[PDB]
């Protein structure tokens, strides 16, 4: 959040909000491993390697908290309640970052030829359900390079 | 230019602090001996400075002459700067 | 996965507080103000300098002018 | 908008749009009572509370002008037409808001 | 330039010097005189 400040009030010049997708590592040794996310998100965006952290702080481990009630939805877990924003000086342009990390289950759906299937979000993961390594698997659909999967 | 990019607003600010304050002393000394200088240059010797008979007319009349020949060998030493 | 609600309205005391006043001050129109008396800084760091150069060489034409 | 200006052209560095939620004592007093609407949104956002003005300007009350015509739709209410973008000073960052 | 045991020192030529000084402050007045006029 780009917030800058007037003199007795505070305005938004920009809120830049992204996805980052959690690496296979974080997920099987924090998340899986020690039910625990981190607190700094690097990803590929743009062609531009870029990395980022949360209140602009060190990195940490963060615990991860059940997501708060509600009704006909599927579990999900965050680490962060708040959003960032940066302390006040006056007339200034000033930056703040939030990052929080969720895990959710989701239902998918998927129709003939089943090369491509949808989630309960509304996202098109672009490869078959059923493509992998074993009995041919390789023969499946998948427009998504060989290193992601 | 990453270092000038460093915290360091204060190390520059403070040069430049320093810098107009040199310049300012520097400039109000000037103009301190643009006027009398054997007062500003000669305090001490120049203290004691109404109806004054100790003055000698001859004296100043030997201190202009000794002015221009001072002059004089400020010239003679310019010089010998430059050889 | 959020809060809604929540609102984050956001000696040593001496100077923190002078300083932030100050560095607002500062930020404030000034721009004119901080330009100027640098403008008259660098006047007066050169016309001194140059006074400096005109002693350096013959002080008492430069110093006795009207004698000389 | 975060304009910024070349020299014989002029950018978008970025577009801010948000919605702000017209408080109850507004609709009560001004547009219920009045017919006429402010022109500054203050709201709760990302837990920090914000502050804005329509073209960086002061407070004013404005009229509630009918939306232009439209096929199929209901009707609407608006009071300002047009955007708000900085004037040009040149090879410079400047932020012009609408509300 | 030239600037232990020295005994080239004139006690009576600074004396003289003393009182140039005076006096060559005479002339600074008179030349500030001259200017503002």
């Amino acid at each position: 959040s780009q917030v800058w400040f007037g003199h007795r009030y505070s305005q938004f010049m920009g809120i830049f909000e992204d996805r980052a997708p959690v690496p296979f590592e974080e997920v099987i040794d924090k998340i899986n491993a020690k039910g625990v996310c981190r607190s700094t998100a690097k990803y590929v965006r743009n062609n531009l390697e870029t990395t980022a952290f949360h209140r602009d702080d060190h990195e940490t481990d963060m615990e991860l908290k059940p997501a708060n009630a509600a009704t006909r939805t599927s579990r999900g877990w965050h680490t962060t309640d708040l959003k960032y924003n940066p302390s006040r000086v006056e007339a200034f342009h000033r930056y703040g970052t939030t990052v929080n990390c969720i895990v959710e289950e989701v239902d998918a759906r998927s129709v003939y030829p089943y090369d491509e299937f949808v989630l309960a979000t509304g996202d098109f993961v672009y490869m078959s359900p059923f493509y992998g390594y074993r009995e041919g698997s390789h023969t499946e659909h998948t427009s998504y390079a060989a290193d992601r999967f | 230019s990453g270092v000038s990019s460093f915290f360091g607003a204060l190390a520059v600010g403070l040069l430049v602090l320093a810098g107009l304050a040199a310049a300012f002393f520097a400039f109000r000394y000037v103009m301190r001996l643009q006027s009398n200088p054997m007062k500003a240059l000669y305090p001490l010797t120049t203290k004691e400075l109404e109806e004054g008979g100790d003055f000698d007319e001859a004296k100043l009349a030997e201190a202009r002459e000794m002015i221009r020949y001072m002059a004089l060998v400020s010239a003679m030493e310019r010089t010998e700067h430059k050889a | 996965f959020a809060d809604i609600d929540t609102v984050i309205h956001a000696v040593m005391g001496i100077v923190g507080g002078v300083v932030s006043a100050v560095s607002g001050v500062s930020s404030f129109f000034g721009a004119l103000a901080v330009g100027l008396l640098v403008l008259a800084g660098l006047a007066a760091a050169f016309f001194a300098f140059r006074y400096v150069m005109r002693l350096q060489s013959n002080p008492m034409k430069a110093l006795y002018p009207l004698t000389t």
